[PDB]
């Protein structure tokens, strides 16, 4: 009946923490540098009895990614060829793609050259005939290195040891709240590194019922998250037979113009099933009405976040998805939608620099799982008589939460005080 | 054996008997082939773990535990802390809910711990003769 | 500058009556008018402020609003207690300088 | 609980200078301001002065150059200083207490301001962009400013007041 | 924690009746669901308990074949509570089967009398009559 | 106190893609060169105390 406090080390105790994680790889310099290879089986140990909450729009894990792909982009960027002369007056003459001969110096000093490149409407404009690139009058421009790869392929964010991960098994898991079956981990699943906008590429299925995750439903100004069940398919091609140019612009410098194209007057664009897609956007619009319909393109200006815009094989798309949003519900004959092509891309021109995408040589043509779709609310109207839904892709982390939804950071206090009828030996 | 923090829902007596799982998988040690952004985070991870493990260290010895796992005392639990007996506290809450109840008076525990051990440790000095 | 009321008004018991006040863009318009409500003997009691909000303790039956550069007090449920100059107010062009209405009289008819 | 103690002559001769003191007591504050409004009989109120927590005064436009306020932090009180007084000066003085704040444009919640969008595409009412756009401009983003008043005024609080006749 | 059972119900003998248990304010799972009635004639009589966690029940050798108790999955509210519902299907009434019956939660996780009632619910008032 | 009292202007002028020279546009107001004061009675006494010690 006499209790005395006893140390335990080693007590199954977490607390929420925020830390510096770490990447792991095995199988394109983003990852395949990486860091240490993932062990040979992961260990994910089911924690019986247990509830755990998770908030994966406070979630650290999606910061941390999202500054780890950014300054990653910029590492790869730097010793690459930067085009700064490459804004030389152009002349420009129609074949959208305009044939652009321009001056360029060689590699001695006082000799120039005058070459011709293939360049699409979006990366040059006018200015008095003469062209210049869009970029050159707002920032300077770098070349993206050839032999670096933009395929995202999966990279397993780890806690350091004394911490863990834990990770919500819950089928019907909810964004946030409580998780009734919970495992733990030291790394999560393989996730690609998908740059998309309006609907996700290659992400993780949700088992059972497809999953819509908002921060507030009932806010407009938060977007709206979408994972299928059912992977849809969606092949995405550019049919032009382009050629690369190497020309060299100084010693070492190297500029790679397009040629001349071999081939169809065709622009890329993408199939996706309309079966499949119908069957899709049923069971969307069911679990949109269990919270409340129709759904609408969205026209904002920019290209790259109206538009599905994606990387595929160097080559930087961006696609008219109105034949995928042109609907309204109350309760193989493939969809097809236009892609346009950008190798000038400002994601980021005023934290650092623009990139200029090398043109791929030959088709291109790539299949992809669409998982996911990102959408938001228009401004509230008369209430509850109609509701309307258009696709936006406004940023890049929500694909990271959208991957990064079922993890969770802890920090192992192992030290626990409890009382026991135990004294020590006297002295 | 559960695993790592298999107990973590199981009665705190329970978990007890398996503490030494989740103490020893506390430490890692995943080699490197960094010879970049990846390197310094992995290099600053190293030394987190090692770091709260050294700290956890620190205070089992300067409470007479440094062997760690299971020691006991000579500071009596006062009631003001928790109110339970013995059978509702290790057959009715699991260690989280433990923790969360006397984080409030950790601290405290603390230090009556550190100056016992420290007054028992002064009678060690005196104990010849 | 003053904001133009008129210099009385009157009406009898149970019934509802308003106060105009009219400024400029500059201080009405701005959209945060208070009414205030002398009674001749007491202390001046705040009663609305920032158009619509009631000060603590004012039944609903006071009630302010406005439009455009006129604000409007409606007084519902006339009571003897009424009886009372009524100033209107507003900031303006700054947070500090203030500007007052030229008052208007309320007196309450048909008392026992 | 505010409390507001006025203090000062109750006579003055014509063309002498009326000093008045108002003491605060159990200040209970929200930033704010003390100063002092006046009221001659059968006249309206006429807004003179005020002093602000950052040291900041203002007085009546067209009434500033016969007036001055100073503070005192250590006695709490505040003075007004009213020269020239004649029979128009002769009136009832409130000290008050009052709430002021000015509000800046701002963006409603999870709205940043972005001036791209309408400088480049020309929308109305888009001066806002909303967060879930990445610093990028969506139409379906778009939202004004907070709607609300620039200026918030209203006094909070009323002294008891002081008569200040004028007479020989 | 708030256990509260379903009102009352009125049975003609030889009927069923359905009583529920609906609970919040600790970890549904974890304690187990007592079922125990009163009546004037016989007293206090326990009629089994059931696990919310394991679905593993126990049943009084009298009321083996005619009760059916369930449960359903916890719903959890924050982390170390959440709110569940058992129910108890009492059939062939009779007259003697008139009286008052509590759900009951359980008082330890782990020890030499899990499934005793600790936290007793209002209880539900069955009459069988013509 | 120290001010420099000519009103200078910044005349941002592009010399490349993203580079930006940040020339000094003609002035504005008097032509007066920077000075600081020094409160001459607070300076002697300051340099009192100095030569003291
Ligand atoms: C997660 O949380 C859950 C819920 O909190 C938790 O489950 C509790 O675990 C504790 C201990 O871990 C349990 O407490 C123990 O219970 C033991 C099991 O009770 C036995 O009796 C049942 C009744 O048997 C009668 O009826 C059957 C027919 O149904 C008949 O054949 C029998 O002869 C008898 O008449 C029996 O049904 C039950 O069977 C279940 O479990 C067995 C495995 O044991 C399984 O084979 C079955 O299929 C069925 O699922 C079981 O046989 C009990 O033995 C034990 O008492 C001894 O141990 C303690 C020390 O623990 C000693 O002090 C004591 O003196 C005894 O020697 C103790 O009472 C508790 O009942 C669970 N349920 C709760 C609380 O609701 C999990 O463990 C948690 N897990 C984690 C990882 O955290
Ligand atoms: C998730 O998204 C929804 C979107 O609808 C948000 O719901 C709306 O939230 C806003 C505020 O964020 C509400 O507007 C405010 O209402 C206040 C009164 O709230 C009570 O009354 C309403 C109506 O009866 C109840 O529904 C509510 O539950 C409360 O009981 C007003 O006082 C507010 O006005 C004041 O603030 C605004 C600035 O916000 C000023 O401009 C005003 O002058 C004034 O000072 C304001 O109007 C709105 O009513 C909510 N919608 C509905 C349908 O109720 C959720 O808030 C959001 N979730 C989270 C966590 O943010
Ligand atoms: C996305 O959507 C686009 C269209 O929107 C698809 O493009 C089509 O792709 C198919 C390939 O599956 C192309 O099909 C080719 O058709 C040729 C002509 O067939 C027509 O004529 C016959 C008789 O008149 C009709 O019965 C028939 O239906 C067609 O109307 C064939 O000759 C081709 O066969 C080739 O292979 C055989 C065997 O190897 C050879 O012997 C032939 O000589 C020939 O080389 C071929 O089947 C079709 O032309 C494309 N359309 C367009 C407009 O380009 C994409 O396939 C789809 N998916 C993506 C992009 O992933
Ligand atoms: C979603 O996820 C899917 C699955 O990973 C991605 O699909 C991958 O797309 C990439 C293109 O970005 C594919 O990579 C390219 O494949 C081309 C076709 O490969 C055929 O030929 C090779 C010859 O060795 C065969 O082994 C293979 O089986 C195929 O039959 C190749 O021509 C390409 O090679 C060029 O690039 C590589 C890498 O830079 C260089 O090393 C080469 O020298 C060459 O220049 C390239 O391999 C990839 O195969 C696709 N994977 C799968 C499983 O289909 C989607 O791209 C992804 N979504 C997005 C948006 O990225
Ligand atoms: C460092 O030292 C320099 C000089 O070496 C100082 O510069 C002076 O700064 C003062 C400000 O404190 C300037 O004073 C201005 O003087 C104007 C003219 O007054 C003259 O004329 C009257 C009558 O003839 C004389 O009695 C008086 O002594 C002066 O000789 C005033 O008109 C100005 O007043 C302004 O404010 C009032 C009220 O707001 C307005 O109504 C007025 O219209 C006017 O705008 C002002 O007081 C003085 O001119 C400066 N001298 C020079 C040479 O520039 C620095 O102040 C000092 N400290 C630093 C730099 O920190
Ligand atoms: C995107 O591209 C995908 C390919 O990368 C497309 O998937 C392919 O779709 C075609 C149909 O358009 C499938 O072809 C079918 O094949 C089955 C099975 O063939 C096998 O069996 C037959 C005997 O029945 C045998 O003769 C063959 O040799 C095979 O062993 C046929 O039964 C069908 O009639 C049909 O021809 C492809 O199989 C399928 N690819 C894969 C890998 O399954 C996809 O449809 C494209 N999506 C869009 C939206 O364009
Ligand atoms: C220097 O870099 C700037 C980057 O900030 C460039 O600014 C953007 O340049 C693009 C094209 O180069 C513009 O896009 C065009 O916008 C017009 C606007 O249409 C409206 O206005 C016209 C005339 O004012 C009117 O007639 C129409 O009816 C419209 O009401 C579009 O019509 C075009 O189709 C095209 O989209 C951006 O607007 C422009 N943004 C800004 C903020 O200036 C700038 O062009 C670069 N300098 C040079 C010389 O190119
Ligand atoms: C460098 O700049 C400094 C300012 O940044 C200079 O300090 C200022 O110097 C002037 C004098 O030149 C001081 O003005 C004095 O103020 C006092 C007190 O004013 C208060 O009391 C009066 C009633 O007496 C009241 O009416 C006011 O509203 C105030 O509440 C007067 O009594 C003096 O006569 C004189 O006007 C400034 O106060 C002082 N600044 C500060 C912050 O104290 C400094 O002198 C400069 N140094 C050099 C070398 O140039
Ligand atoms: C983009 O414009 C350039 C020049 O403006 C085009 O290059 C020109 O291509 C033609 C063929 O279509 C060349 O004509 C041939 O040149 C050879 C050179 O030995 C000559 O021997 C033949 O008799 C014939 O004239 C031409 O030389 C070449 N260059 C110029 C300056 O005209 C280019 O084809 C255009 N690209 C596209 C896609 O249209
Ligand atoms: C999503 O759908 C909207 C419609 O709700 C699309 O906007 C519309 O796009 C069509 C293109 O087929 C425009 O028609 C053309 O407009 C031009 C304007 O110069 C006209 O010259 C042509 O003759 C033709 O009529 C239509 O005007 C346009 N309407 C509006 C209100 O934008 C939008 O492009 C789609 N966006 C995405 C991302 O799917
Ligand atoms: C430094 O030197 C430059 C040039 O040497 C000066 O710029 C010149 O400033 C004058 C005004 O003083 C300008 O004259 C006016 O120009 C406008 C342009 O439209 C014209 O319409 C007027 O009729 C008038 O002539 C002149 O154009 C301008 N540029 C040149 C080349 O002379 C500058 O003012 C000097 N800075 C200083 C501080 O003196
Ligand atoms: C995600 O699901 C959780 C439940 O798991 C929701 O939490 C409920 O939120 C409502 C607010 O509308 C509360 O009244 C309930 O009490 C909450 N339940 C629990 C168990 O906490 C949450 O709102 C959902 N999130 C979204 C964005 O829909
Ligand atoms: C126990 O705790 C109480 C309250 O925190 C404190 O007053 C007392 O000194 C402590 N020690 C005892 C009772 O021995």
């Amino acid at each position: 009946e006499n209790l005395w406090v006893t140390v335990y080390y080693g007590v199954p105790v977490w607390k929420d923490a925020e830390t510096t994680l770490f990447c792991a790889s095995d199988a394109n310099v983003w990852a395949t540098h990486a860091c240490v290879p993932t062990d040979p089986n992961p260990q994910e140990i089911h924690l019986e009895n247990v509830t755990e909450e998770f908030n994966m729009w406070k979630n650290n894990m999606v910061e941390q990614m999202h500054t780890d792909i950014i300054s990653l982009w910029d590492q790869s960027l730097k010793p690459c060829v930067k085009l700064t002369p490459l804004c030389v007056t152009l002349q420009c003459t129609n074949v959208e793609l305009k044939n652009c001969s321009f001056n360029m110096t060689t590699e001695l000093r006082d000799k120039k050259q005058k070459v011709y490149s293939l360049f699409y409407r979006l990366d040059v404009v006018q200015i008095n005939k003469e062209y210049r690139l869009i970029n050159c009058n707002t920032s300077a421009i770098t070349q993206a290195c050839p032999k670096v790869s933009f395929e995202p392929i999966p990279i397993h964010y780890c806690a350091p040891a004394g911490f863990a991960i834990l990770k919500c098994k819950d089928k019907k898991f909810n964004g946030t709240g409580p998780c009734p079956s919970v495992s733990t981990v030291q790394c999560t699943h393989g996730i690609k590194p998908v740059v998309s906008t309006q609907l996700l590429l290659n992400g993780s299925l949700a088992e059972e019922e497809v999953m819509i995750r908002s921060e507030n439903i009932t806010n407009n100004a938060k977007n709206i998250l979408v994972q299928f069940n059912t992977p849809v398919q969606i092949n995405c091609t550019r049919p032009n037979n382009n050629t690369r140019k190497s020309i060299r612009i100084g010693p070492g410098q190297a500029f790679y113009a397009t040629g001349d194209i071999i081939g169809d007057i065709r622009q890329a664009h993408c199939n996706v099933s309309k079966a499949t897609w119908n069957e899709t956007l049923g069971k969307v619009v069911k679990q949109l009405r269990k919270h409340f319909i129709r759904f609408a393109n969205s026209s904002g200006g920019d290209l790259e976040v109206t538009t599905h815009s994606f990387n595929c094989g160097g080559e930087f798309f961006y696609c008219n998805t109105s034949g995928l949003f042109n609907s309204t519900w109350i309760s193989n004959d493939s969809i097809t939608l236009p892609c346009r092509i950008k190798q000038i891309i400002n994601m980021w021109q005023r934290i650092g620099q623009a990139m200029y995408a090398p043109p791929i040589q030959g088709v291109i043509r790539c299949v992809s799982n669409i998982t996911g779709l990102i959408l938001t609310r228009d401004g509230g109207s008369t209430n509850s008589t109609t509701e309307t839904f258009r696709p936006g892709g406004g940023d890049m982390r929500d694909n990271w939460r959208s991957e990064l939804y079922k993890y969770k950071v802890v920090k192992i206090e192992p030290l626990g005080v409890a009382p026991t009828r135990c004294k020590r030996r006297v002295v | 054996f559960l695993g790592f923090l298999g107990a973590a829902g199981s009665t705190m007596g329970a978990a007890s008997m398996t503490l030494t799982v989740q103490a020893r998988n506390l430490l890692s040690g995943i080699v490197q082939q960094q010879s970049t952004v990846w390197g310094i985070k992995q290099l600053q991870a190293r030394v987190l773990a090692v770091e709260r493990y050294l700290r956890d260290q620190q205070l089992l010895g300067i409470w007479g535990c440094s062997g760690k796992l299971i020691c006991c005392t000579n500071v009596p639990w006062n009631s003001s802390w928790s109110n339970r007996n013995l059978s509702e506290i290790w057959d009715n809450m699991t260690w989280l809910q433990w923790d969360k109840e006397i984080s409030n008076y950790t601290q405290i525990i603390y230090g009556l711990l550190e100056e016992s051990q420290n007054q028992q440790e002064k009678n060690e000095q005196d104990l010849l003769a | 500058y003053e904001l133009t009321q008129p210099s009385s008004v009157s009406g009898s018991l149970g019934q509802r009556v308003s106060v105009t006040c009219s400024g400029s863009s500059s201080n009405v318009g701005n959209g945060y008018v208070s009414w205030y409500q002398l009674i001749p003997g007491s202390a001046p009691r705040t009663i609305i402020y920032g158009d619509t909000s009631r000060a603590s303790g004012v039944p609903e039956r006071f009630s302010g609003s406005r439009s455009g550069n006129t604000a409007t007090l409606t007084i519902s449920s006339l009571q003897a207690e009424d009886e009372a100059d009524f100033f209107c107010a507003s900031p303006d062009d700054s947070s500090s300088n203030a500007v007052f209405g030229s008052g208007t009289t309320l007196t309450v008819l048909g008392q026992p | 609980q505010v409390q507001l103690r006025e203090s000062g002559p109750s006579l003055m001769k014509p063309s002498q200078t009326l000093s008045l003191t108002c003491t605060v007591s159990g200040s209970s504050l929200n930033d704010k301001s003390v100063g002092w409004v006046r009221q001659a009989p059968g006249k309206a109120l006429q807004w003179l002065g005020s002093v602000d927590t950052s040291g900041n005064t203002d007085y009546n436009p067209g009434l500033k150059s016969r007036l001055s306020i100073t503070k005192d932090n250590s006695k709490s009180r505040i003075s007004l200083t009213v020269t020239g007084m004649t029979t128009e000066d002769s009136a009832t003085y409130y000290c008050i207490t009052a709430h002021q704040k000015t509000n800046k444009k701002e963006c409603p919640e999870d709205y940043t301001y972005n001036p791209r969008c309408p400088q480049q595409y020309g929308w109305s009412d888009c001066d806002c962009m909303g967060d879930r756009f990445g610093g990028y401009c969506r139409q379906d983003g778009c939202s004004n400013y907070i709607h609300r008043s620039t200026y918030e005024w209203y006094v909070s609080a009323w002294g008891q007041g002081l008569l200040v006749t004028v007479s020989s | 924690g708030q256990l509260v059972q379903s009102g009352a119900e009125l049975k003609k003998p030889g009927a069923s009746v359905k009583i529920s248990c609906k609970t919040s304010g600790y970890r549904f799972n974890f304690y187990h669901i007592n079922w125990i009635r009163q009546t004037a004639g016989r007293g206090p009589e326990w009629m089994g308990w059931i696990s919310p966690y394991s679905g593993d029940k126990n049943l009084a050798p009298a009321f083996q074949d005619r009760v059916i108790m369930t449960t359903d999955t916890e719903v959890p509210v924050t982390s170390f509570t959440s709110t569940g519902a058992a129910y108890m299907e009492i059939r062939n009434l009779k007259f003697d089967d008139t009286g008052t019956y509590f759900c009951a939660k359980g008082l330890l996780r782990d020890g030499s009398s899990t499934w005793l009632p600790y936290l007793w619910g209002q209880g539900t008032l069955l009459t069988v009559s013509s």
